[PDB]
This record gives C-alpha cells, structure tokens and sequence, in this order.
C-alpha cells in the first residue's frame, strides 16, 4: 500500500522530471543494459549501443507506461494490466529484472534531480517503483 | 573480480572526490529510512522514529563512516575482497544474523548516493564498474554462509 | 492475481491438510529455523529445539492464519491486515524471511501430501504463499 | 563448504535412494510449471503449454537428467563446488545469461521434488543439509558474475 505521503512525494519528483521524462527512460535502460547485461536478451534486435534511437524510442514508452502510473495510482493493476499481460505472458521477464530497472531508475532521478532526491522521496520512489513491478508480474501463468 | 583498466580509472577517479567523512553515513541513514525492517539492527541508536530524525543521527552518521571505511579497503583490494572482508564476514553472518540480500541493498543504496552527489559525472558506464564493486564488496561480506 | 484454477488447488490442498493445519505449521517454522538459521533471531525467547510447545503453539497460530487467507482468498489485504501491520511494523521481518518460510511450507506439504502435491497444485500453493507474503509486507513505513 | 559428518551422512544415504532417471525431470519440469518465465530459456523444446505437458515432455526429462547429473557430481565434491562447475558457469552466465536466483529456485524445487517422494524420511534436519547442497552449487554455478 502506497502513503498518502508516498503519493504526493511521487507526484511530486515526477513533476520535475518534466519533459525530461523520455531521455530519463532511455538513460535507466542504458544503465540497466551496461550495469547488468543479462538484461540485454530481451532486446536482442535493439541497437543497444549509447545513444540508440530505438533505446530512446522504448525509453519514452516506458517513462509514459510509468506517468499513466502515477496518475492512476490508485488503481495501478486497471491501468498497468495490458503491460502486465506483455510482460508476464508474452515475454515472459524475469521478476529479477523488474529490481535491476527500479534500482537504475532511481539511480537515473539521483543523478539528474539533487533537490528532489532526498531520504523521504528516495523511500517513496522505491514503494512506488515495487508496486509498478508487482503489477507487472501479476499474471504469471 | 571482473574489473577492467577503464573500470578501475572510473572507480578510483570518482571515489578520490568522495567525501568520506559523510557519504557513509548517508548511505546508512537512507538504508534505514528505505528499508526500514533494518532498523532492527540498530535499535540501540535512538531516535530514528522520522527521516530527518535517521539521517541526522550522529551515531548512524559514525557507524556509517565506518561502513564506508570497509569499502575503501575493498577498493585497494578487488584482488581479495574475501579475505579484506573475512572478519565482518564473521561478525555480520554468525554473530549478527544479518541476511545478506541486506549487504546488496546497501550497496544499491551507496550507488544511489553516489549517483546524486556525482549527478552526470556518475555516467552509466562509471555506474557500472561501480555496480560490480559493490556485488563484489556483498558477496564477500556473504561468505561465511556460502 | 490468483487464477480460479489456484483458488481450487489451494482450497482442495488444504482441505486435504486437515486438522493437521497446526502440526504442519510447527513442521515448518522448525524447518525454517534448521535451514536458515538467521530467521531464528525473530524467537530469541522461544525454545527453538524439537518439540517445543512454544513453536507449537506458533504453529498452529500461523497456519490458522494462513487458512482465514484461503477462506478469505478474494480479499486478503483485508483479512490479513492486523497481522501486516505486526510483521512490518512492530517485528520488523524481512521481506526474504517470507520467502523461506514459504518454501518450507511448501516442503511440509510436499512431505505430508503425496497425491495431493502435482506440479499444477504446487504452481497455485507457491502464489498463493507470495500473495500472502505480499500482503504481510505492504505496511512497511 | 560447511557440511558436518551428520549433515553428509543425511545427504548419501537419501540421494542412494534417489531415482537418478526422473527427479532430474520431475524438478526441470516443476520449475517450468511454478516459474514460466524460465520457459524462455526451453523455446525449442515443443510442447510447453500444461503441465500434464511439460512433465511428459521426453526432452525436459531427458534434459533433467544431465541437471541431476551436475548435482551428483557435486555432491562428490563438496571440497571443490566452484571448480567442478566452472564450465556450467561460463554456459549459464556467459552463454545463456541466465539470471543467477533461477538456480537457486531450482534447488528449491529439487527439495520440494525430494521431500514429495521422500515424506517422512525429508526430515527437517535431512532438508538442512540439502539446503546446504544447493545453496553450495548455485553459488558455484553462479561464479561466473561474481
Ligand atoms: C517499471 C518497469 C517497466 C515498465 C513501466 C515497462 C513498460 C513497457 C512498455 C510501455 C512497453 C511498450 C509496449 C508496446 O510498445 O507495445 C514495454 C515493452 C517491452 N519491455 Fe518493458 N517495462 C518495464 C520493465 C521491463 C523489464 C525489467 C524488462 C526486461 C529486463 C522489460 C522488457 C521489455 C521488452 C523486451 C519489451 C518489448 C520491446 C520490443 O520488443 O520492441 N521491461 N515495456
Ligand atoms: C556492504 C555492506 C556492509 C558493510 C561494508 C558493513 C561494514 C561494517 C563495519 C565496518 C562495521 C564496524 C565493525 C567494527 O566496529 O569492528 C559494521 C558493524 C555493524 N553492522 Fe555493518 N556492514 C554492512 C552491512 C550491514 C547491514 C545491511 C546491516 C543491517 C541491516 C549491518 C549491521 C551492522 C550492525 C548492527 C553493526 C554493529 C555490530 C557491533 O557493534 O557488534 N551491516 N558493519
Ligand atoms: C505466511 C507467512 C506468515 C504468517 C501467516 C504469519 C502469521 C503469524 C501469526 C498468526 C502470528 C501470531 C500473532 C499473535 O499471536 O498476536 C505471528 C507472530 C509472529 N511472527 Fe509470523 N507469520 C508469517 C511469517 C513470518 C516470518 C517469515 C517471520 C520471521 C522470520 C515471522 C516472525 C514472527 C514473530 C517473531 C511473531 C511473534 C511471536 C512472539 O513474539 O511470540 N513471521 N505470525
Ligand atoms: C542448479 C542449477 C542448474 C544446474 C545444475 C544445471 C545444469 C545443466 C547441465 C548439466 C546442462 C547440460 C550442458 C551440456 O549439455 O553440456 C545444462 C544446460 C542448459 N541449462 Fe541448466 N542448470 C541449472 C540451472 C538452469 C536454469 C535455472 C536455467 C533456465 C531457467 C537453465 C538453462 C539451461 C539451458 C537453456 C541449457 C541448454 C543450453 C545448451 O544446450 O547450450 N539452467 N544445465
């Protein structure tokens, strides 16, 4: 369960993220790929060498499927459930991996956001991150 | 370890400029208010009831010197971080019970601390050759139940 | 999300379990303590040996908990919502600890229920198991 | 590794009991049935969409098999776990990327695999010694990233 002041701390750092949102994705994917490599064989046809469009273009996907999250996070498994068949069913991910992304992600905001990355907002993001991942591994069949 | 002559230069570059009387403490205090289950191990503390109340503790800021201390000595040894470890091998495994998904957490959690205090400086590939020095740092720390 | 098919598997397996609910739950807290000793920290003033009334007495506490999840499958988070706020809260348990105890109950049905244990009833008990795991950890502040 | 004379004799005698042509395939194809994800790895193996299907696949069978085959030799060299599977290593971590915590999982479902046609004689501290086992080997066969 997700804290009002969760909710606010998420909405909060997303809404500095700003614009920011698609290069943000892009660079946690390319952290992911280059930090944990046995990542990379989901996306054996994707160029995954440093400023790849295609890395890019599933950066602003993601950073989108993860805005629609916030702001529906009240009911994140209605909003989240057709990338949670995707992910579970179709690609079949590894739980594992959904952790290596969050980590990545939250490194991402770390880097770019000084002001906004403090201890109660890091902790926030995190709950927020693992929720995203619990519903994106919820139709395992 | 796996780390190679670029590895090693953006480890060592980056870890000259960090400020030790400090960013263990950070990492420590973050761990505490992140995964909050850890507060366990450090119940004779005191106040760690609110994050400000966590990261301004001064013993959390002390111990996590000292946990940062530990990490220096890994750096001048990724040749053997078993036996740099061995001793808080023993202490974290057998004495205190310390499950060791908690040692990567931390690590994790280091990184991120370094990512915000670095911001672009912390590049993905400098993250990485960080990564695989804290999995390395975790699975020494773990080796007493191996 | 559990599937109508592992509320089945789970509702037959655990009528199959019997009165032997609380036996079965001391079986597993003892071979939790055995095979990852760390979890033993959370009982330092129980007697963990063989036998013990106390690990009894939990194990019979902790499977009656388990069987108002399963009679209560659809909502859970209600259900187990007190002992959620204890686990996270009060005790502090580590999130892994759920899943080795977890598998040990696995393991104690395993040895207890020979015809009942098939791949498929396996599948739903480990979900089921996760769900419970999940809902005991969502109050972590 | 820390395996006591009580805790090997616990493991011998069971694993002499052990049907070495079917619990290899019955803990592949459980681990294919409880985790589907690990089904990626399996794509050319035919038929995979029930149970009934996996375990009666002659390929997850046959395939489990050599699995069961690498745990007897580890269990012949508890001494030496990290040598005997270095080459299982490399395949697995270099070759087929196969993240590390599924070999712990599948050292879970062999216990489980044990226990269901065991009982009574899977006695808790009889698991504590395999729990020793596959913790060993899926350290060993994950040296590779370490
Ligand atoms: C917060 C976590 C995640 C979010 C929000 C997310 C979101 C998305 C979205 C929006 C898409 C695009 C769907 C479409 O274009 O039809 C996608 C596709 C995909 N995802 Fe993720 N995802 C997450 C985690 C992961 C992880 C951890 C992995 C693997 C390590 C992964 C592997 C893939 C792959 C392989 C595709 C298909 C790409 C292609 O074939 O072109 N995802 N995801
Ligand atoms: C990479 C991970 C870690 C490193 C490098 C590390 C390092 C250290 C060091 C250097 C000390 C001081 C020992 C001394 O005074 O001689 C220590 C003590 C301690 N650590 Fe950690 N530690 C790590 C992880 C953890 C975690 C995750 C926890 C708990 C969640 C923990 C709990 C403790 C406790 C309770 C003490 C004080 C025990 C005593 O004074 O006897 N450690 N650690
Ligand atoms: C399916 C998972 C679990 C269930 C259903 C469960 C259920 C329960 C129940 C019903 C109680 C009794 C509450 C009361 O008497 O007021 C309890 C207490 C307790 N639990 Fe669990 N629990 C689970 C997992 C765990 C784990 C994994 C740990 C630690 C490794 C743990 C540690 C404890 C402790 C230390 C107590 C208090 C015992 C005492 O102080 O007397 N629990 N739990
Ligand atoms: C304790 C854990 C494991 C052991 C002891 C083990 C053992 C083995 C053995 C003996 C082989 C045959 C290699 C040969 O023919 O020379 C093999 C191949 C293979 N393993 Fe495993 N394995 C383990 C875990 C896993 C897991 C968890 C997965 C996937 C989820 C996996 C995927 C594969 C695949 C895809 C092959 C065939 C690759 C090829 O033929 O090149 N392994 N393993």
């Amino acid at each position: 369960v997700l804290s009002p002041a969760d909710k606010t701390n998420v909405k909060a750092a997303w809404g500095k993220v700003g614009a920011h949102a698609g290069e943000y994705g892009a660079e946690a994917l390319e952290r992911m790929f280059l930090s944990f490599p046995t990542t990379k064989t989901y996306f054996p046809h994707f160029d995954l060498s440093h400023g790849s469009a295609q890395v890019k273009g599933h950066g602003k996907k993601m950073a989108d499927a993860l805005t629609n999250a916030v702001a529906h996070v009240d009911d994140m498994p209605n909003a989240l459930s057709a990338l949670s068949d995707l992910h579970a069913h179709k690609l079949r991910v590894d739980p594992v991996n959904f952790k290596l992304l969050s980590h990545c992600l939250l490194v991402t905001l770390a880097a770019h956001l000084p002001a906004e990355f403090t201890p109660a907002v890091h902790a926030s993001l995190d709950k927020f991150l693992a929720s995203v991942s619990t519903v994106l591994t919820s139709k395992y069949r | 370890v796996h780390l190679t002559p670029e590895e090693k230069s953006a480890v060592t570059a980056l870890w000259g400029k960090v400020n030790v009387d400090e960013v263990g403490g950070e990492a420590l205090g973050r761990l505490l208010v992140v995964y909050p289950w850890t507060q366990r191990f450090f119940e004779s503390f005191g106040d760690l009831s609110t994050p400000d109340a966590v990261m301004g503790n001064p013993k959390v800021k002390a111990h996590g010197k000292k946990v940062l201390g530990a990490f220096s000595d890994g750096l001048a040894h990724l040749d053997n971080l078993k036996g740099t470890f061995a001793t808080l091998s023993e202490l974290h495994c057998d004495k205190l019970h310390v499950d060791p998904e908690n040692f990567r957490l931390l690590g994790n959690v280091l990184v991120c601390v370094l990512a915000h205090h670095f911001g672009k400086e912390f590049t993905p590939p400098v993250q990485a050759a960080y990564q695989k020095v804290v999995a390395g740092v975790a699975n020494a720390l773990a080796h007493k139940y191996h």
